[PDB]
């Protein structure tokens, strides 16, 4: 229960989603890139409100909760790995094994009855496409594919990316990237011209509700998402008018991009093709706590050899990353933050006045509320009563 | 055109709602309150929700999106956050058949 | 109720006043000077907790709530006034008319069923004496005169002032100013010596609980306030003693000022005469939110012709503003701030121990409790709630 | 109370202690050193959440609450002492006597009926061993000796120290200090190496639970404390092992110290001898507000004349202070801060998983709960 | 292999009795109605003595942090307890209570 009951009782269509301000438990989440964590160099990170520790032992990644069982201090305050397979708390030397979190020794009293009887929480970790995924959940984890958008795990798909921390709840990030009409904020994008792309100001829906989106619940890989089909039966708006007078126009170009966009649990958007007819963008909105998230953005592009990478790698650092990920998506970041106040007291979930193009967002909320694997609460974070 | 045939009066149990699709125009909602029938636009004025997909309690329809509500007879807001009144459409039963007006009540030639 | 009922039950004599933490709704409040808002240049501001936007179109001012009806973002994050009479949200392009706040266009979906069927909140705006007043209220506004002190609107009254944001609830500022004994903090003010003023360390009560205090609720323009007739019924304390010994004296200048002070709803103090025998000071303590207010200072001087008006403006800039509005009132600023902690959890209103000099303030609290036009609440800010 | 009732109900063994977030009222507490406050120079401070003013008049100390009875402003915003025996509020001039807090005048209304009928709260103040102690309580105070560790007030005991504000609740400081196993954090101490001290990594307990500590429910002066006796029947651990292989060792110094450790209400630790055979360390963890405390450190050494005292003063400033009070105890400071988050929501008092050496801490919590002289509450702070 | 706890007459319904053992961890004997159960005396969540806790039916509440265990199964009954309590063989041989090793 992370939200006032009176509010959850009003949004009968997607209460679980409104309540999930701390994110969905029992899902995988990219937290960093493999190149960021070397052998024997523990890194700290907060995910779904839980402080965690990640270490690489014999090339393999391990995840232990960053909070001693004794007096609850963060082990990372002073890292003490005395053996390849363990970590010793700097306070009273309680020692845990990275592979199962078991308390195997206590240097301050090797005769303690606690030894071998206590266990520190651990979480599954899997590397893929140069990305580190942590299963923030309990029990046996599902295939990493279930929480990845289609085409991310392709053998030839060269996945390159960037990562940073953004000051907004994760949901606001999701509903901004999957908002068909938010493209208006990009209307002055230099990338659009510097890649002569075609981008309308918005869209005039066509057809009925159902046709506006494609809800996925039959994928065998387990995925759960929604495709935004506003562009099929809808006429793009390239000329903005106020009182019959035209005051703004979209951008013209031969390059037809983003003619396919989908949002998938636990919170990753797929815009294909983008930022080029050959490339693709995959971006996660990872919940760190109730007010921040990791903006994990990547760019996929098929290849088949060294030369099909070094040139790309050169492109990424040269134009793409700076133009598409930063220069273009930076407009999304401050738009994301502009919605914080309205939803901060949870009142926005009841007072928002939606219009046609929000049909997609609504589908997403219903999907997420129905197929999320669990709601993260303060009980999971501090003291599970 | 002027009057749209909805269905047989018997087809609707009291306290239920029926959505009336219209080519070229926004959908309507027909409510059966007891033995009487009323009709309003189907789309909640607060957003894009379908009132026919909401909860009907008495002559007040509750929207499924944010909990707003309207009086089905007058079309006026009954619960926040709704503030804009719903357009109301006249309904008449003939031969036990339910008919709903093609145009909403106009703030024209009335009390 | 913005305050715990357990506290309100202990201040039954003036509960509404103590509950009015965000100020009083349905009143005119000055927020800036006319010269500060130019044609086609939208300015932002927060009043009674509400973010607002003011624009000047064809010389006339308009006020729109700075919160889009769509996703609740502030329009001011990136102002987009595409046509003279409208403003377009930078996010999804919902467009509103400044005149009535009606959503008239939507660049991202010209066929939306929302167009013409939604309205953004607007508030009446009026300019008088070079000041910009906003009626933070609902429905047709009353005449500005009701919410202004006497003489402020006189035709020959030339008005010049200063405005700034101070970190204290608005009521602490009201009670700092309408306090006859607080001038003790001003005993070393440059204005006192430099303008040869006669100023006691404090004005003590003299008559009775009815003669020095004068409650006004029978005014023709409908203004409601309280006078503390310090000059004609109060006792000037020029010699401060401790154990019978004189440790401090007031100022024995020749200029007679501060004959009477009065506080008026919604919260404007009038000091007359001040800071000179031929002038008057009018100052507003405008609620921005529960922790801050605008200290809107103005000095009035009757001018009979252009020469006099020109001379007054020069002396305001070179003397009155720096020596009086800043040199004298700057001490009021930290004093107001010093009271914050005591009243932060509303307990101060129950724990304060008042003395005889505070009878005027008490009369004001009761008048404010009775004649205010509405208590502003957090509900008015986020949106009023209601179920059937 | 100061803590959620659901939590206080769970800790039946020491609810008052857990509730004592602001500290214990009706006890003496050191707040500064005598030489830090001069004649006629008022000093401000906050103790147990209350803003206080201390002044020295004719050599004697006086303490008034730093809050005007009129509008509740701090008198210290602009100190106005217009006569030797009074302080006048800078706002409306209510004037108070330092000796009894009585409102004796009001410059702005000399005939007010309030004069002589109102009193500002005053607290007893006493100076001993060059330290300033304030009795944060009501009514006549007990002897200072009741709230000080044994020997602190001995005639020949020469006291020198340092004080600072640390960011953690006072209790976390106390527990860290009396924690037998925390010495693990001092294993790389410069002091231990250079002063050649014996310092194990911890202790393997021996004997029964009752033998682990020695509770003192009453010194003749009324003291309440607990001695840590883990070393009486326990085995000191000098080699740390993981999976059977050695990974660390303790310090094998020849000098044996800290064989006598005790904690006393209201919250002062005594380590004897330390940091050297002929010295003792006494340290207070004085509550300022719920998130901070004064870490009042003192080192004592018996001196029989002006020569030894001068010699001590010298060694203190050049060695003990930098090597012990700072070099050694600095590790204790970040250790304390590291526990804040776990206990900040009060959840840590339920979820903590204790082990054998924590018997010392448990005994202190029960003693503190049973013999404290009162729980300071927010109501005492606001009125 | 059993040891004398006390006569069943000594323990009243709903009470607890601590059993000290030589060179061994202490045990706690609970009397629920006329049934007798035994478990380790030390709480698995810390170092508390459960024999100083509060018996509510068949559930024993730790006096330290409010944890609790089902005295029959020795399984946790309330957080923060999560580690099962060792249960020991208990039996009565003519008005005399007796406890043995861990079952
Ligand atoms: C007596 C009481 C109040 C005041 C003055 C005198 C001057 C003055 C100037 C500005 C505001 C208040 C006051
Ligand atoms: C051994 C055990 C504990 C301690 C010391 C030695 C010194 C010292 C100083 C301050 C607090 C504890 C201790
Ligand atoms: S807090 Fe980690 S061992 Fe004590
Ligand atoms: S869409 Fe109906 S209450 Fe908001
Ligand atoms: S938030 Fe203003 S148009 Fe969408
Ligand atoms: S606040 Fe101190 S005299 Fe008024
Ligand atoms: S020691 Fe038993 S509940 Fe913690
Ligand atoms: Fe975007
Ligand atoms: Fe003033
Ligand atoms: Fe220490």
């Amino acid at each position: 229960a992370n939200v006032d009951e009176a509010i959850l009782k009003r949004v009968k269509g997607w209460a679980p989603y409104v309540d999930a301000k701390l994110g969905f438990r029992n899902h995988w989440y990219p937290v960093m890139f493999s190149k960021e964590i070397n052998e024997g160099e523990p890194k700290t990170l907060k995910l779904l409100g839980e402080n965690l520790l990640v270490n690489r032992i014999d090339g393999k990644l391990y995840c232990l909760k960053d909070r001693c069982l004794h007096r609850g201090v963060q082990l990372s305050v002073k890292v003490e790995c005395k053996t390849k397979s363990t970590i010793t708390c700097w306070y009273h030397a309680w020692t845990y094994r990275w592979e199962d979190g078991v308390l195997c020794d206590i240097l301050t009293n090797p005769t303690s009855a606690q030894i071998g009887r206590q266990k520190l929480k651990t979480y599954p970790v899997q590397e893929a496409k140069g990305c580190v995924f942590i299963y923030l959940g309990d029990g046996d984890p599902p295939p990493l594919a279930r929480d990845t958008p289609p085409n991310f795990l392709d053998d030839d798909m060269e996945i390159l990316g960037k990562n940073q921390i953004i000051k907004s709840n994760w949901r606001l990030a999701v509903e901004n990237g999957f908002d068909p009409s938010h493209i208006y904020i990009h209307k002055d994008s230099i990338l659009v011209k510097d890649n002569d792309l075609a981008l309308p100001l918005g869209f005039a829906p066509g057809g009925d509700r159902k046709q506006q989106t494609r809800v996925v619940d039959d994928d065998v890989v387990g995925r759960k998402g929604v495709y935004d089909l506003i562009g099929e039966h809808g006429v793009p708006v390239f000329e903005g008018t106020i009182g019959g007078e035209v005051v703004r126009e979209g951008a013209y170009g031969e390059k037809i991009v983003a003619n396919d966009i989908s949002i998938w649990l636990p919170g990753v958007l797929k815009v294909n093709p983008w930022p080029n007819p050959d490339m693709m963008q995959f971006e996660w909105y990872v919940p760190i706590d109730e007010n921040t998230h990791y903006y994990f953005q990547t760019l996929g592009k098929p290849c088949a050899n060294d030369e099909e990478r070094k040139k790309y790698e050169q492109e990424f650092e040269s134009k793409w990353k700076p133009m598409a990920l930063e220069g273009f998506n930076n407009d999304d970041i401050w738009a994301r933050e502009a919605m914080v106040d309205f939803y901060a007291d949870d009142k926005g979930w009841v007072n928002e006045i939606l219009f046609e193009s929000d049909e997609a967002i609504v589908a997403w909320r219903k999907l997420a509320s129905e197929h999320n694997q669990g709601i993260q609460t303060q009980a999971h974070v501090s003291g599970l009563e | 055109q002027i009057w749209l045939k909805v269905c047989a009066a018997s087809d609707m149990q009291p306290g239920t709602i029926r959505r009336v699709n219209r080519v070229g125009a926004a959908p309507l909602a027909v409510y059966r309150v007891g033995d009487q029938f009323y009709a309003t636009e189907d789309t909640c004025t607060h957003g894009i929700a379908s009132l026919s997909e909401g909860t009907l309690d008495g002559d007040v329809i509750e929207c499924p999106f944010h909990g707003g509500a309207f009086n089905v007879c007058t079309g006026m807001p009954a619960s926040s956050p709704c503030t804009v009144p719903l357009g109301v459409f006249e309904v008449e039963v003939k031969e036990g058949e339910v008919y709903v007006a093609g145009e909403k009540k106009l703030e024209h030639h009335h009390h």
